[PDB]
């Protein structure tokens, strides 16, 4: 058993069978069984969306720094032109990410009901439902050849460490006024002198 | 004592004690606040 | 039985099994054997703290003189960052007093390299780590223990007594040494000071005021000044 | 279990099934005033609608009060939104008051007559198609179809869960109006400005400093 | 048997030398009643354990002061080190409250139901808010060093001494108050006066102790 705390007591509903179970959670609050579920989908929603989002920060930012459609601030929302008003894309979006939600949800709820395309019932997904884990057309490479787990293990691991860096993110953004790849140069230059206390103290 | 406690329990001495005490709270009620008539 | 009194009677708890005992509680505080264990681990702790401390401030007077030991937190120069320097010191300190609890707490739990699968130490004492934390071991135990413990002991006295002689005098251990030998006679707290009901006094000390580090301004009163004598 | 007060002994009445079967209990009843059952069935109704209109309350305040503190939403304090609306108004206060009472007055004496008999209102073709859902849901203080539409009423693993939110965040509600109102008699300032400055300065910043709720000092 | 407050008459009844510091002391008979007597010996020993406290503080101030520390004198300490410090009085005076209230209404109810404290209700803790004895709450929070838990001998001595030092220091802080409403001065100046001339230092050279 894996554990966070080595030699501590984990609880006993905790079992590994999802995966980053290191018997975590001092506050019992996964106790009953239908918020672990609720608890297990959403620590994996919001972590996808956080990996995928420091992406998004990151590589461009990495692209500009070298030698390009632009070089913006990730955080400087309303200033880009994009041939398009933000308002109408945005109900575009609300409908189709509402889309998404709704036959996740759907599926979640009841599941195996949601693998045809409703127009092509032909095109349909396999019986490998596993609620947040579609796979076959969800998984076109021919991978899951591993079993699942090694591939689940790093991505709940690199989840919870990308929810972390958006954290990190936001908040050193809103401390600094700065841009993240601008403030790890900094500590790469002195490490010794930049430090929270360092800031907040001449803060 | 616990004969004690029963005289002090007896009915006139508690009408007593109780007004007394009722009336010392007037009364300095009186002196902190003097000369109430509205409100 | 060697007895911390010669022609007495050791109490309850005290028997000779651990070693450093001679029959010395006379609060009897040894009583629980939870604590008890808590304690010889807390005093093996400090004894070892103590043994590296003297030897440090012995051996940096001999090779550096001149350097007050005592202010060497205040004249120490180092281009690092100090802050850095303390966060390093709190993070690794954390860690490895957790490792110790932990292993207090919950005996023979924590004995592998957690990284290097490989590499874990066998079974053993609490205070007495050994294997890897004791590779090398001339003799037996039986003696090494005694004389750690003595020698521990002895070591937080010495401490304690260095502490006393700068805050007196200022001067280094080896110079308050000196000092004694120059004088016999006039070199003792007694020849230094005295309490009578006509009147009291004390000598002054060495320890100047709150320091002034760069922007702190550390302040820097006495140890129980008033009671010196 | 849950106590308002350990060692203290739980009030009896308060000490029953339906009683410590209804929500939140925790031996609260100093005064011991419902013990009879009646009486303690409409005071969990009573404090039902405190609750819920608290809440309301409590938003309506904080949430245009608190983007006000944003840039947009240019609202004014609570206490003079009175004046502030009656002037950009068009109606006479006294009219629309009369309007709402009628109003609030017809749906308070359905909620009357349920309380009276819980199948009163479903009284068949009494209206066209209410009754059907105007029935309760074995709960007074729990009515059904419109109220609970999205039908978070029927899973029971949550209920218990929805019920204590709701009963605490109710009283706290009742509690934050209170203080706001408290607190504009006694700062006179906007509740949010009362915590800035509290938080600026909790030392000096409180009632104790205050010299209004404790004068003697 | 044992050492009566007065030798040679008998005991009272309800005092027989069950708790440390019995010498059959009561000739008002308070304790006639078993509640009320074990009240008593709390109150008792709250009280001696304040008084010690007061002591404790007293001397070793009144030694700062005297002694070129700059300490203020006790009586005027208080008024002294608010004014130096930008502290609120009625802030300071408020949270004291609060801390007090809790603690002492948690001894309260104990003392009302001896066990429901220690029910584990509060935040995880449990028998470490459970009282060896009335007025005894020895436990790993109230006794860590567990001095109760082992030499039960020793620990009534304990006791013994406890309510003999708790004794002395509740007539000691009333000495002082009287030296300071005598003399005006501090108790320890008052003692070097007294070391200077018994023979003319004391209340019958106050002569307002005695008005004669
Ligand atoms: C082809 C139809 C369809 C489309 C376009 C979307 C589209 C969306 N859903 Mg949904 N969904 C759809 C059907 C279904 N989704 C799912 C299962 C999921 C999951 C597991 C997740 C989404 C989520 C999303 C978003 C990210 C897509 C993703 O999984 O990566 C996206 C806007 C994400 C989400 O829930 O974000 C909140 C996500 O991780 N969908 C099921 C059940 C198997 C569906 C069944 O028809
Ligand atoms: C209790 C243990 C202890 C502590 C707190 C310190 C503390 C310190 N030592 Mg170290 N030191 C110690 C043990 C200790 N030493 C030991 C065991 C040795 C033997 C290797 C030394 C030998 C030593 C030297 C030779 C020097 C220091 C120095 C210093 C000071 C700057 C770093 C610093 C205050 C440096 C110093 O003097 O900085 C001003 C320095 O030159 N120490
Ligand atoms: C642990 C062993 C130890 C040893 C071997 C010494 C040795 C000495 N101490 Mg002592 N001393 C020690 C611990 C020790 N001390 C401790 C633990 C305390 C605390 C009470 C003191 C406090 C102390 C003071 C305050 C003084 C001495 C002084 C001295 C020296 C003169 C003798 C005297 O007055 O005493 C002498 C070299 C005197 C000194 O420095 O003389 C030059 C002196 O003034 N010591
Ligand atoms: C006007 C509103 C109102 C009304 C009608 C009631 C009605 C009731 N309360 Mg009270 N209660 C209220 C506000 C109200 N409460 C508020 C604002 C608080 C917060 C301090 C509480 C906190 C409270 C507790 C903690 C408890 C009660 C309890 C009760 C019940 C028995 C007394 C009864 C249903 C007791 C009970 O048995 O509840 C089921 C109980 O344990 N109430
Ligand atoms: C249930 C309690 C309650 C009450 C008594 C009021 C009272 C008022 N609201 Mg409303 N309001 C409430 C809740 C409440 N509001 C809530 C929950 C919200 C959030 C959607 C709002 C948002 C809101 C806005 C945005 C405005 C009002 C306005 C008004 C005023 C005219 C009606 C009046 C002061 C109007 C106002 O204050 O005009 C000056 C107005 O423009 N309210
Ligand atoms: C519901 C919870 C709640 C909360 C979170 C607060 C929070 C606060 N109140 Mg309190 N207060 C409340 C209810 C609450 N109050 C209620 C119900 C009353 C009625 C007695 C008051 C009446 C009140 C007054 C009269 C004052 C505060 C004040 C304050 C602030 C300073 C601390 C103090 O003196 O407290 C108390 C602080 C932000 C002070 C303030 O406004 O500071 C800015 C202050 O003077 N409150
Ligand atoms: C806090 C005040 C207080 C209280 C509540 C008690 C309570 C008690 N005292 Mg008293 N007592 C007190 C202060 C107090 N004492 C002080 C300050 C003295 C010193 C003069 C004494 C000296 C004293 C003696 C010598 C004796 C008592 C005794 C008693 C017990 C029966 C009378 C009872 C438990 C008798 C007893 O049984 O004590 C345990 C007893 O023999 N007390
Ligand atoms: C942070 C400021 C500070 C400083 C500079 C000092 C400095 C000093 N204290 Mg300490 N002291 C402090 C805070 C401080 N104290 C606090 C917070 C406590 C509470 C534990 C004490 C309690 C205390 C006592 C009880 C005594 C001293 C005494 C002394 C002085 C004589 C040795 C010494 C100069 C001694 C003294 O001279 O008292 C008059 C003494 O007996 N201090
Ligand atoms: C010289 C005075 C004195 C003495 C001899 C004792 C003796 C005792 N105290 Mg302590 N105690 C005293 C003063 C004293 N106390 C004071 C001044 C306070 C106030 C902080 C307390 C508050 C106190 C508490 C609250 C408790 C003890 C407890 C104890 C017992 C175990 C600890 C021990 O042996 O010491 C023992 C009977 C523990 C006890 O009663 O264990 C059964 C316990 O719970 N004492």
């Amino acid at each position: 058993l894996p554990s966070w705390m080595p030699g501590a007591d984990l609880p006993g509903y905790l079992n590994g069978t999802l995966p980053g179970d290191f018997g975590f959670d001092p506050l019992y609050l996964g106790q009953d069984p239908v918020k672990l579920k609720w608890y297990a989908q959403a620590e994996l929603m919001n972590a996808r969306f956080a990996m995928l989002a420091v992406a998004g920060i990151l590589v461009p930012e990495l692209l500009s720094n070298i030698g390009p459609g632009a070089g913006v601030a990730w955080y400087d929302a309303g200033k880009f032109e994009y041939f398009a008003p933000a308002s109408s894309l945005f109900g575009v979006q609300m409908l189709l990410f509402a889309w998404v939600e709704i036959r996740r949800y759907q599926d979640f709820v009841k599941p195996g009901s949601a693998n045809q395309d409703p127009i092509f019932t032909n095109n349909k997904l396999p019986d490998g439902n596993e609620p947040g884990y579609p796979g076959g057309i969800f998984d076109p490479f021919g991978w899951s050849k591993g079993d699942i787990k090694s591939l689940k293990l790093k991505e709940i691991k690199n989840g919870r460490l990308a929810m972390l860096a958006f954290a990190g993110f936001i908040g050193q953004a809103y401390t600094t006024g700065t841009t993240p790849l601008k403030n790890l140069s900094t500590h790469l230059a002195d490490p010794w002198s930049t430090t929270v206390w360092q800031n907040d103290l001449a803060r | 004592m616990k004969d004690f406690t029963t005289y002090l329990s007896t009915a006139p001495v508690i009408a007593t004690i109780w007004f007394t005490f009722t009336a010392g709270l007037l009364i300095e009620i009186n002196r902190y606040f003097p000369d109430p008539l509205v409100f | 039985r060697p007895l911390w009194l010669p022609g007495s009677t050791p109490p309850a708890h005290l028997k000779g099994d651990l070693p450093g005992d001679f029959g010395f509680d006379p609060l009897g505080l040894g009583a629980n054997a939870e604590s008890l264990k808590w304690f010889k681990e807390s005093e093996l702790v400090h004894s070892r703290w103590a043994m590296a401390a003297v030897a440090g401030i012995l051996v940096q007077e001999i090779v550096r003189p001149d350097v007050f030991w005592y202010n060497a937190g205040k004249e120490v120069e180092s281009p690092l960052g100090p802050l850095g320097l303390l966060a390093v010191e709190f993070f690794l300190m954390h860690w490895v007093e957790v490792r110790r609890w932990q292993d207090l707490r919950k005996p023979g739990s924590v004995d592998q390299d957690p990284i290097f699968s490989q590499y874990k130490l066998p079974p053993h004492e609490v205070g007495y780590p050994g294997g890897v934390f004791a590779p090398f071991i001339p003799g037996d135990l039986a003696e090494l223990k005694v004389k750690e413990i003595k020698n521990g002991r002895l070591a937080m006295l010495a401490f304690v007594g260095f502490v006393m002689a700068a805050q007196v005098t200022g001067k280094g251990p080896i110079a308050a040494l000196q000092e004694h030998l120059a004088d016999p006679w006039g070199t003792t707290i007694f020849s230094k000071a005295a309490v009578v009901p006509g009147q009291a006094v004390a000598p002054p000390c060495k320890i100047p005021a709150s320091v002034s580090y760069k922007g702190i301004e550390i302040p820097t009163p006495c140890f129980l000044q008033g009671l010196w004598p | 279990r849950q106590s308002w007060l350990p060692g203290s002994q739980i009030p009896a009445h308060l000490d029953t099934p339906a009683a410590q079967a209804l929500a939140g209990n925790f031996g609260f009843d100093p005064l011991g005033l419902g013990k009879d059952p009646v009486a303690l069935r409409w005071y969990q109704q009573a404090e039902l609608i405190h609750c819920r209109t608290a809440m309301a309350g409590v938003a309506g305040i904080l949430i245009p009060g608190l983007l006000t503190k944003a840039g947009a939403l240019n609202v004014p304090e609570w206490y003079d939104a009175g004046k502030v609306a009656i002037e950009n108004s068009f109606a006479p206060w006294g009219s629309l008051l009369a309007v709402q009472l009628f109003l609030c007055g017809f749906v308070e004496a359905k909620r009357w007559q349920d309380i009276r008999k819980p199948g009163s209102q479903g009284e068949p073709g009494s209206f066209l198609g209410f009754e059907a859902s105007l029935k309760g849901t074995s709960e007074l203080g729990y009515p059904g179809g419109p109220f609970d539409p999205l039908g978070l009423s029927k899973e029971a693993d949550k209920w218990a869960d929805w019920k204590l939110k709701e009963v605490k965040n109710g009283r706290l509600a009742m509690l934050a109006f209170l203080g706001f109102v408290a607190q504009k008699y006694a700062t006179g300032a906007g509740p949010v400005d009362n915590l800035a400055a509290h938080l600026k300065d909790p030392w000096h910043v409180n009632y104790a400093t205050n010299g209004v709720s404790l004068p003697f000092l | 048997v044992r050492p009566v407050w007065f030798p040679g008459n008998p005991p009272p009844a309800h005092l027989d030398g069950s708790l440390a510091g019995d010498y059959g002391f009561d000739p008002l008979f308070l304790g006639q009643e078993p509640q009320t007597l074990k009240w008593y010996v709390q109150a008792e020993l709250v009280h001696g354990r304040f008084a010690m406290l007061g002591a404790a503080g007293i001397i070793l101030t009144s030694i700062g002061a005297k002694v070129g520390l700059g300490f203020p004198e006790w009586y005027d300490a208080g008024k002294v080190v608010v004014e130096k410090n930008n502290i609120d009085f009625p802030t300071l005076m408020v949270i004291q409250f609060y801390l007090m209230g809790w603690a002492e209404t948690k001894r309260w109810y104990d003392f009302k139901n001896p066990g429901s404290q220690a029910d584990g209700s509060f935040l995880g803790f449990t028998e470490e808010f459970k009282g060896l004895e009335n007025g005894y709450p020895g436990g790993r929070f109230f006794d860590p060093m567990g001095l109760s838990r082992g030499d039960a001998a020793k620990y009534q001595e304990y006791k013994q001494k406890e309510v003999k030092n708790g004794r002395l220091a509740m007539i000691a802080c009333l000495g002082f108050a009287a030296q300071y409403a005598a003399t005006g001065k501090g108790p320890l100046d008052n003692l070097a006066d007294h070391l200077a001339d018994p023979n003319h230092v004391n209340f019958a050279t106050n002569g307002v102790s005695i008005p004669i």
